[PDB]
């Protein structure tokens, strides 16, 4: 969400997720990116070993 | 000085201050006069309690001899706007400012403590200067009064002229009192 | 200066400071004058202590000259709302407001060092204004005096007149006097 | 420093100061702060006219932001004492120790210039102690309250109700307001 | 020090203070700062006056950076109510009363210098309490400013609507200005 | 006093300031006086945020009695020059500074709570000094009244004319009348 | 500034204060006026030496020049309750305070330094107020007096009529005095 | 309090102060009065960056009313020194010794803000002694007066007795207007 | 703003304080005015010193102005008592108490730099109150100048009688004056 | 406020502050007013850096409007008593006792910026009491005048008459004016 959309999670004008909106996270990880598995952690080498991704 | 609190985790422990280990608990304090430093403070609480848990209560406890009205309305409208029910809890003293968010929460999750005091009274302020600017700040804290009544009268239940004639002068109430009155609705004495 | 100090564990060493390591064996400090800030702090170490173990007892050493009555009451409150028995300890000296959180602990559980000096008197106030608003506040603290007679007489055992009568003035209180008084149970000397 | 005027007498002549000579006219100037020390020196005035002529009026300007509540009684107690009537003018504005000693002149002798305004407003103290002794001074001021507002009736022809109610706020009355309200009789245009 | 000036009258030669000798001439001088006390004792100069002579003019000169407007509101009424006709005179300045008071003179006797300034602005004021109290002294201070509009409007002829808006704020008026303004009757460049 | 908070991730936990943790979160806080220092803070504060992301949003909480000029113009040409839009969210109070820095925020993200005053007037200054150099100064803040107002005019919507004869005295505004008059787009009451 | 030192240990090495190594080793130290601020920390120092090893004596040094007493009390109240013997070493100065709480170290654990100076005296105190409160407050000081004296006596070996014509007025004691009064038990000039 | 703020490297992720950094951007603040103590820190950042990259520019962002001469120099000598040039960036204000800093930049650097004003005035001083001694101190500031005017009118490009014309008495420059001057060679309205 | 420093070690890098890495190569800093904080400070630091090896003599550097003699002396006992040599320096200036604690120094490890300035003179003191109390402190402080010009005839070799002499009156000794009087051995002006 | 930088390392990196950054280069900074504190301070900076390295130079930056003479002369017999050369540069303001310090560098390495002003003047000071006190003190200033004026002619080469006369009153020199003394032997005005 902070790379695809506006990066305020705290605020006035953020979004806070409280509308049981459970298709949220699914419509986020289908845009998952090498770049957003290295800010989780996974070194860059492992990431490159698995080439197919799918979401749930 | 602030004692430091061991908090015992999955990763390890953790060390805490006593009132940012109360945070971590949602559980706001608002001590001493209320003024625009203070207030903001309590403002970026709520936000940051907020984006947590949008479904659970935060707990505002309220001990102040009173202060400015701006930044009293700035933590006001904050509890207002957010998702969260703010439970408020009197301990010790409530002034104007106080008790008007004392009983600016959630209804139902207003408490207070038996030997609390709540004093409600109308604002205070003055200018220096020309009529004609008198007459400017004259108009604009009378409105000030109207609006704050308006909504006292809204959580508390009583009428407005009630709220306008209790509020001509000084007024003390108990924390029995209080629930008459409307501004709280339970009284917390011994735990369960 | 605050010195810190050491805690052996089978976790890793910890640097704690000295106030802060007592707070973990349900040890609470009330020093200097009581006002909202310390009061506040006072409060949120309670409700951490019963967190942890709401079995058992929290001491409270108390050497203070007195201070605000609204400040204290919150700590009264607090002390009786939890589950936890209060066992309050004097060293030096407990005043009017020192004495009422004195006595105000768990039965039994109240003690004094032989040396120890207690004082109580009535509350003190004053305003300055109208008449009008003189008698609001006059009638507000009278309602606290005779609020803090009748909870004194209770933890005391003593009547409700007997009260009034030696709180009319300044009544200083020896350790062994304070005994037969009811403000305490026993005297600490020796560690037996 | 006063300007000097000499006037012949019976040795040829003979310089007094402005006051000196309009004291002869049975004129006492009522100026500052109202004060024990300010109060006596009238009070020695009227007395000393009073022995001159016991028949003649006294002709008082009272232009002053009030004072002391005692001092004022003794200047009200000596009017009524001493036989010859005292009138009373207001110049540019009347207090609230003024207002009392305004209305307290003889029926038909209290008049008023056209541009002065008059303020009545209830007593003013305060006192800081113990509460057993705020109780006292408390109920000794409430009985000045009542006691004032008694004789401002009695000398206005107004009901008590009226005063208790127009007194509880600084009510500010124009010349011809006054006149209608009773506090004087009518106001001095232009001689003759 | 004050000079001490010798006339040789009936009695004798004898000093007076250089104010007090022309006094005699019925001139009096207001300088400084205008209050209760300064303004009282203009009041008992006037009228000394009047006594001597109810129809003889007398030659006020104002230079003065204004003061309590309700200390100048005696001596203006008092002006008016005395039979005799007050030359106004302005010695270096005028300000916000001493305009006041320039104007009130007869109409044909106001002169001003030929190096001289005149400024006009509404009343000044403040109050500083609860919200009733404050409009209550609003109110007070705001029919003081149309009042003074009225009585200025009325010496100066101009309309009322139009020196409303000039008083909002300073208003600068030389010598030559002053006189198209309605607000004095001619200059004095020259003895004859 | 001020409360840390943590923000639990994948790689680990991070202690972070209550105001840090919201800097993440492209959140300023600009509260108190306006002054050099805490600009030159909100500025450092915008120039870092742009690094991170020249397409973010930056929301900007205003609560202030307003400051400097000089202080506040160098924050609104830092928000304009900066690529991303600022949002602006007016929290208690907006004086004239603090109302010139709401109005400036990106069009379509000027927000401000219900229970919320603005108040907008014409600069103030002064100076001592030779009377050619007070004509250098008092030409110079004639040129920043007139060059703001043409500011507030731009982003407001409104014509020049209306905004000095606005800004000629204090104007204070509600939430629902600064949406007339463009000074804010939106009011947020409660979210969603 | 504190120097920071290191400390050689199995597990590794770890900074600490100096007066925290010195903790380490069982050393409190007595520096300035006695408070409750102060003596309280003195007071948690010897309780958690105590847990770590009750049977360890405590050197506690003293280098202050008096205070409050009550404060004092509490200290000497702890370390005649603590097991373990608290040794104390006079250093420079002990005034009232510090030289009874030199004089009530373990007997035979008592030591003063060749050059140190060592002074008692009576309390000092005193009240403003009215006759009868004056008479409570002097009945109280006069019983600390004789009661502190008492101790004295005992921890000294001199008869209770010697301490009260030795403390009547100030009594400046060298280091070999002291040894025959019993303040202390033996001199400390070098390591063997 | 100033933020803190985490900066993601290889190694890890460490928490730098946002004024820290800005500095690794070869971003540097010139806020408030010049003085040796914030001179020197300038001046240490200047060389710190000049060691990373002698090639890379620096940018200072200058927003101060003034300072001391001999701080200035400080800092002027040191940009002419080092080998990068000096991007000098005016945010809100720079006075007298603000703009000298400002046009010392480097020849096509020197940029404004559109809402800024610029003072360059004559340097002020005094002292107070013998006669000798005065004009020995006079004749020292005099020069400075020329050697400052020189360095200006180099860097401006304006004729010296231009300069010294404008500079005798405070002269206010907008930023279009100091670009004709030269102390500037380019606006900022917004980035790109 | 003190300096920190890293130590490169066997065990690795360790960052220390200036002061603090100091006192690992058995140096000591005594500056400034002399009293009980500063005073205990030292001492700690000597005992500490010795601990780790009372085989090393230790360096104590002297550039104080003056002082207490009680915590002077505190210091004093705690160099003759220590088994290891103490080494005092002479750096600026040694007045009454830093010249006592310089010549108080191990035979031999005494030194002054070329341009140090060296002060001696007689304790300073009063005292007022009763004429019994004035006895009592005269002759206590006449103890210690005899006590002090003991001492100091002890290392400094001269007799009694020109100790007390040369110290009636202040005495300033160079470093080369100082040697041939006793107070230092050697002057420290190259290295090797 | 100071600002932290980082030093990349083969091991890593560590945080230090700009001024300690500055120090491991062997940089030393001298600002503002010369004290006792602040001379011990660069004293142990100027024995850490020998310590290190005995053969490489050590940076002196001077800027201060003098201070304390014997607080100097610890920095100089520190400089002329370790064995590297200690390199001097003036930034800004050198004066009595800054440009002493510069002088006292090593030949050729005192250096000294284009626009940089140096002051020289003799030693200042008083003495209130007896006539003999004010005549021991009179004697020890003028010793310190001649031994600074001897030191200076060192330095700079100049004759012992040339300096007396010289620095008898105020002596402003520039930076070229300074190499013709002897005082400096470069400027500096660009790298390389």
């Amino acid at each position: 969400s902070h790379r695809v959309e506006t990066g305020s999670g705290i605020g006035f004008g953020a979004t806070v997720k409280a509308k049981s909106d459970k298709a949220s996270e699914g419509e986020l990880l289908a845009q998952v990116e090498p770049e957003d598995l290295i800010k989780f952690g996974l070194i860059p080498e492992f990431i490159g070993r698995l080439p197919v991704v799918a979401t749930l | 000085l602030v004692p430091m609190v061991i908090e015992q985790t999955s990763r390890g422990e953790r060390s805490f201050d006593i009132y940012s280990r109360l945070l971590k608990e949602r559980v706001i304090f608002l001590t001493g006069q209320v003024e625009d430093h203070m207030a903001n403070l309590i403002v970026a609480q709520m936000l940051f309690l907020e984006a947590e848990n949008p479904e659970k209560d935060i707990y505002l406890y309220i001990n102040s001899p009173g202060g400015v009205i701006t930044a009293g309305m700035s933590i006001y409208d904050t509890m207002q706007f957010i998702k969260p029910d703010v439970s408020t809890i009197c301990m010790g003293q409530a002034a104007s400012m106080g008790a008007f968010l004392l009983t600016a929460g959630a209804k139902g999750k207003r408490f207070c403590l038996p030997n609390s005091r709540v004093m409600i009274h109308q604002p205070l302020g003055g200018y220096q200067g020309q009529a004609t600017d008198i007459e400017i700040h004259a108009r604009e804290i009378l409105k000030v009064k109207g609006r704050m009544n308006e909504l006292m009268a809204l959580h508390t239940g009583q009428s407005l002229e009630q709220i306008e004639r209790d509020t001509e002068r000084d007024r003390f109430l108990s924390a029995p009192e209080a629930v008459e009155y409307g501004l709280v609705d339970s009284i917390l004495t011994h735990r369960n």
